């Protein structure tokens, strides 16, 4: 029993040994990666791709001058975004573009500042509504009855999106600044003409679909402005998807199914590896002494082999779709 | 309280003699590099940054907004001030007052992120050690 | 004229004076009267050089830079110079009390804030004292003003100007503040932001 | 005995883990009780103070005030015990027994009913009746029965919230976040008089109790005031000032006097450089402290400083306690305790 | 106050997750810090000792030692510094914030190439230093404020298991049977000694206080500041040594054993001196108390731990900034810390 399990776990031994040897490099590069990520969230919300590239060049130069190491292969998405976030966001209707994904992570990790979303297509209204599913309120600065409905949303804790953000009403200023009275065991906010209990589950978004609008200084300086606009690759992806669904729908379905199933397989295998290390960690004794642990790790290895086998077998068909994609790059470019 | 002294209404508020000859004009302006340095020194004081080797960079005095660089924190503060300055310079915001909002928000975010990721680093390494030992 | 009156108050409500302290007070009030309106750093440097030259010409003292002259009535009974460290500690404690009682704002205290709080206090201790704060957003104008008004026991009035409102509401707000200042003897600090015009 | 003034130096320095919110001397034993800002209550021996006798985490937020009473219920023939009452920012008051044979804090019960932080709590006893009164940031003053553990009386003496109360017989005198004192008859809950004259919120208010001896402000001036039981009171505020007030006399529940509804400030004390945080009268002397790292000993006969403890603490001085010289059941010991911001308390003895 | 011996039973028992490798008593508050073999550091309140005040995962391997100093700045607020050295080749320096019951990391000291076996922290004027030694046979000195090394020296051919600091001197006890006195700010070795049969587990200066071995016998030693030290090893024996006087860096001269204490059945794991009494513990599951004047065992705590006692803590009696509280702490393999109060 013991020899068989350790022989099976030799793979994890090798991976673990490599990880602990890379620990030194991993710790050296942590501060630089954190600096890059914090700057990227703080400054790049309202920049295009080229501007982000330029600013990352400047920041890497500053990191070099002041002797702070960083991952030369740093990527914002890979560093901060995990599989669960990617899958849920795409399932809610998010575009597959890297630019939209980066902006999505930025707006979802705005824990302290009210996010202000510029989306000319009002796609993010749909995405956010699908994400929260229900208990989502759509108000507008441009309609009557705004104050009362916002008061109720505050009191009960619904997720509010206020449309037409260019018509910002300072009557809700205390929400933007988050200047609350911590009244003993309660937290309240002064809005309109009186004090309203903040449930604590209340979340606020401001949305505008009018680019180059007018955001006053008070709101502009206190919100995390994120632009959700299309680019080359989004247009080309949509054009190809239309081309493929019109020309050959069966390959469309097979491609989508393969992609979804492989991503789920990857997530399952990752979580299984995590469980293996946690189970071996909390042994309460030697592995031989704990026979239940031995059985558990054997079963986990069996599951891992099955998952990896399924992914490896399914992947063999995806180059067919690669060639099918290359067939229509002409339409994409033009 | 005036934020943009070049706006039409704010310019009227400043040049109107009814207000000019009675009020004390206090030019708050914006934060200079020394104020930014002090705020940063307060903010990153609680971040566990000193967990790696650090070699003091060789930089000119005009590139240092702090005391001479000895620690990683000094380098981080200088990097952040320089990046904010370069952001405003390259974004070309004219002669508008340099709002410190970006600097403040980035500092808070950096504190939170470094805390979380350092915790993850230590826990992962501990689990790996235990597995190999077992 | 303002400078004259400034000097008077410092002598009238201050401790026993020496010639050194007298000249330092004169320089402090010169900073408050003439230099607070200057914008660029070069102009401030030129003003400091001008103070040194003027003193040497007429009043032949230590360092009299803008941040070397911290006259305050917050830490003592008379109006006198104070130690930077003591004032920082006092401001931090009083600001924690202010957060507990009025509004929690997690802002960092630094030297520029100490200079600005002292000059704002000076302004709000004058008869018919009025001040206009010009600077970037989120630099601490409104909250610092509120904190000073709280220290001096003034009622803080912020007109609730919002969309779908007009001069009738603004007139009503001003009328209420005026009536309370007169008939109720309510010491009032009325904060008017440019966005409320 | 009552002529005693503390020495210029503490008899002992007692260290705690954070800011001291209040202190009280044990009325009979050489024990001091200290409540801090993290919800913790401590008991220290004054001869072996290097290790606490006991501690208890009772609340979860800062303790805002503590009062203590040693019961005197002779008729029942029951075991009399020290009751320690604390109130916190958790909108609660906790009532404990001091078990001297074990040196522990034994919780007796808890009192609920406030909507905000409690700013003061007081406990007093009649022949066989013990009451607990409190005032809080919800603007109400509430009196509970100690034994029964539920509210007896409620009233709202101020439009702003109440910061300090003191109780003498069947009256409560309350200072508030407003600048006005109010005197109310607590059994019926009818306000009687108000005292204006302060510029900033009130930190403390206390009755001035008569002494059987002569003292300027501790003796009645007429037969009416003598029979009433009160002539003066003292308050201190954030305007760096302590005022001695002459109490108006209602028509004797008492009837508000249409022409004598105002307090008369008879003496003003100045000399502190900051907010006055505590006051206490012993003999002819008024002892007080401020947010200026200092304590002062005032001569009540002339209204002057007699002695000053400068830089007694490295931070603000938060609390003083002396014994009661107007109660036959309390020995006026040569003891003083001061506690303050610097995570320290100083005990002056002999 | 000093003439105090703990009772037979502890006032408080504290259980932790695994074996206790080091324990230190908070110099001014009733708080005990416990560093275990899994890289974790706990802070317990002695009156609320079931759930720890704080629980920190600081290292990834076992903690081998730690030391504590409460700062005394002459200008700048004072606070408690905790120095923790582990098998990860790292020394982490933390600030204890009593206001939040948390370990706020100040920094880390790197540079040793093997397991760090001991640390010491002391202060001069407003300067704070950290000395340490490790299995790489090197003894290193860091400046607290700067965060990098100050001095380096090697006193032994075998690696140093423990050190102690007095004035500007260090006695280092080797993995060999020998012990060596070196001058701290130069690295100049001053004296050597042997007498043990097995590696030294502990060594420390004996400080003069107002006792047989705690006063200078000559004005030369009074001027020097030290005359005696104590050490113990795996030969089950505790040895009290006279320190020879150099040509007063000082120029070199052997340690002379002046009194031998015996009685343990196993390896000596801790030395601690309080006034007239020497407290120690061994790998025989016992703690014991000898008289420092006569060299006899006065009291024995048998079966205090079901495993081997790893460490003791008693207050300093040779510092004006330390209150000699009647409180002693013991900690050992069996996941237990026994605290004796009054
Ligand atoms: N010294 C400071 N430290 C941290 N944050 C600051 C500081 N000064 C200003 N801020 C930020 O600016 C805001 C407070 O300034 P405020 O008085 O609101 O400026 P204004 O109202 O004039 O825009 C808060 O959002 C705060 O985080």
């Amino acid at each position: 029993r013991s020899i068989s399990l350790v022989k099976s776990l030799t793979f994890e031994k090798e991976r673990w040994l490599n990880t602990t040897k890379q620990f030194s490099k991993t710790s050296q590069e942590l501060i630089g990666n954190c600096i890059i990520s914090s700057i990227y969230e703080t400054y790049f919300g309202h920049l295009n791709e080229r501007e982000r590239g330029d600013m990352l060049v400047i920041l890497k130069r500053l990191l070099g001058k002041f002797a702070v190491k960083y991952d030369v292969n740093y990527r914002f998405i890979d560093y901060l975004v995990t599989l669960d976030e990617k899958m849920k966001w795409l399932e809610c209707g998010l575009d597959k573009n890297d630019y939209f994904l980066e902006n999505m992570s930025i707006v979802m990790n705005s824990q302290d500042a009210v996010p202000f979303l510029l989306d000319p297509s009002s796609h993010m209204i749909t995405v956010i509504s699908n994400y929260y599913g229900n208990k989502t309120v759509l108000l507008s600065f441009l309609e009557e009855g705004f104050v009362k409905r916002l008061e109720n949303a505050v009191r009960f804790g619904s997720v509010v999106i206020i449309q037409d953000g260019e018509f910002f009403d300072p009557i809700i200023s205390r929400l933007i600044s988050r200047e609350f009275n911590h009244a003993g065991n309660r937290v309240t906010v002064e809005i309109g003409d009186h004090e309203v209990d903040v449930s604590g589950d209340f979340k606020l978004f401001i949305h505008s679909c009018d680019p180059s609008g007018d955001i006053p200084i008070f709101l502009r300086s206190r919100v995390r402005l994120v632009h959700f606009v299309t680019n080359k690759e989004s247009i080309e992806t949509r054009i190809f998807d239309i081309t493929l669904t019109e020309e050959n729908a069966e390959m469309q379905r097979k491609r989508e199914d393969l992609i979804k199933l492989n991503t789920e397989y990857r997530l399952k295998l990752k979580n299984l590896e995590k469980r293996l290390l946690e189970e071996l960690n909390n042994s309460q004794g030697n592995m031989l002494e704990n026979d239940e642990l031995m059985v558990t790790l054997n079963n986990l290895k069996k599951e891992a082999m099955n998952i990896e086998k399924k992914l490896s077998e399914s992947e063999e068909f995806f180059p067919q779709f690669d060639n099918l994609v290359e067939e229509y790059s002409i339409i994409g470019k033009h | 309280t005036i934020c943009d002294p070049t706006n039409n209404k704010s310019s009227a508020m400043i040049s109107s003699p009814a207000l000019f000859n009675r009020c004390i004009i206090n030019w708050m302006g914006d934060w200079d590099t020394k104020t930014m340095s002090q705020v940063a020194n307060n903010m990153v004081d609680v971040v566990p940054m000193e967990f790696t080797d650090f070699i003091v960079p060789e930089v000119n005095k005009e590139l240092v907004f702090t005391e001479p660089i000895q620690t990683i924190r000094d380098a981080v503060v200088n990097i952040l001030i320089h990046f904010d300055r370069n952001f405003y310079q390259k974004m070309k915001v004219g002669v508008n007052p340099r709002s410190p909002g970006y600097f403040i928000d980035g500092l808070r975010a950096l504190v939170k992120l470094v805390t979380a990721k350092y915790q993850d680093l230590q826990e992962n390494q501990r689990f790996v050690n235990v597995g190999l030992e077992k | 004229t303002r400078l004259v009156r400034g000097v008077y108050t410092a002598i009238n409500t201050g401790p026993r004076q020496t010639l050194r302290s007298l000249i330092r007070l004169w320089a402090y009030e010169a900073w408050r009267i003439f230099a607070d309106r200057l914008v660029g750093v070069k102009e401030k440097n030129s003003f400091e050089q001008l103070l040194y030259e003027t003193v040497d010409k007429y009043l032949p003292l230590g360092n009299i830079s803008s941040t070397s002259l911290l006259f305050s009535g917050l830490l003592s009974l008379d109006f006198k110079e104070v130690n930077k460290t003591d004032l920082v500690n006092f401001i931090e404690e009083r600001f924690k009390t202010f957060c507990d009682e009025e509004l929690e704002v997690p802002m960092v205290i630094h030297e520029s804030m100490v200079d600005h709080i002292l000059r704002i206090d000076r302004a709000l201790k004058q008869v018919q004292g009025h001040m206009m704060l010009i600077g970037a957003s989120r630099t601490g104008k409104t909250i610092l003003t509120r904190f000073v008004a709280w220290l001096n026991g003034l009622k803080i009035v912020q007109p609730k100007i919002h969309r779908h409102s007009n001069l009738s509401d603004f007139d009503m707000i001003l009328k209420k503040a005026i009536s309370d200042c007169s008939l109720k003897e309510s010491r009032t600090c009325l904060i008017i932001d440019e966005s409320n015009i | 005995v009552l002529k005693w003034i503390p020495r210029n130096l503490p008899s002992c320095l007692i260290n705690v883990e954070s800011s001291v919110t209040s202190v009280k001397l044990h009325p009979n034993l050489p024990i001091v009780f200290v409540a801090t800002d993290h919800g913790k209550l401590y008991a220290f021996d004054l001869f072996n103070y290097t290790i606490p006798l006991a501690s208890l985490q009772s609340h979860t937020k800062a303790i805002t005030s503590m009062d203590v009473l040693f019961t005197n219920y002779t008729n029942s023939s029951k075991k009399n015990y020290l009751v320690i009452v604390t109130a916190s920012k958790d909108l609660q008051i906790h009532v404990f027994k001091w078990v001297s044979e074990e040196c522990k804090f034994q919780q007796i019960r808890s009192l609920l009913g406030h909507e905000h932080i409690v700013s003061a709590v007081k406990i007093w006893q009649k022949n066989n009746d013990v009451h607990i009164a409190s005032c809080s940031r919800d603007q109400t003053v509430k009196i509970w029965d100690f034994h029964n553990g539920w509210s007896l009386k409620t009233f709202q003496p101020h439009s702003q919230w109440v910061r300090s109360i003191d109780v003498l017989g069947d009256y409560i005198i309350s200072g508030s976040h407003d600048t006005t004192l109010r005197l109310t008859h607590w059994p019926s809950g009818n306000g009687l008089s108000v005292g204006t004259g302060h510029e900033f919120p009130i930190e403390k208010v206390k009755f001035i109790h008569f002494i059987e001896d002569e003292i300027r402000f501790r003796t009645p001036s007429t037969d009416r005031y003598k029979n009433w039981g009160m002539q003066y009171c003292v308050s201190a505020s954030r305007d760096r000032t302590i005022k001695i007030w002459e109490i108006p006399l209602p028509t004797l529940a008492p009837i508000p006097n249409p022409t004598d509804s105002n307090f008369r400030c008879v003496l003003t004390l100045k000399g502190h450089l900051s907010w006055v945080r505590d006051i206490s009268i012993r003999g002819q002397y008024l002892f007080s402290c401020a947010d200026d790292k200092s304590v002062r000993c005032w001569d009540l006969n002339t209204g002057q400083c007699l002695h000053v403890w400068e830089k007694l603490h490295t931070g603000f001085v938060n609390c003083l306690d002396l014994d009661v010289d107007f109660d036959s059941n309390v020995t006026p010991r040569q003891m003083m305790v001061t506690g303050g911001l610097d995570c320290k308390s100083n005990v002056f003895m002999r």
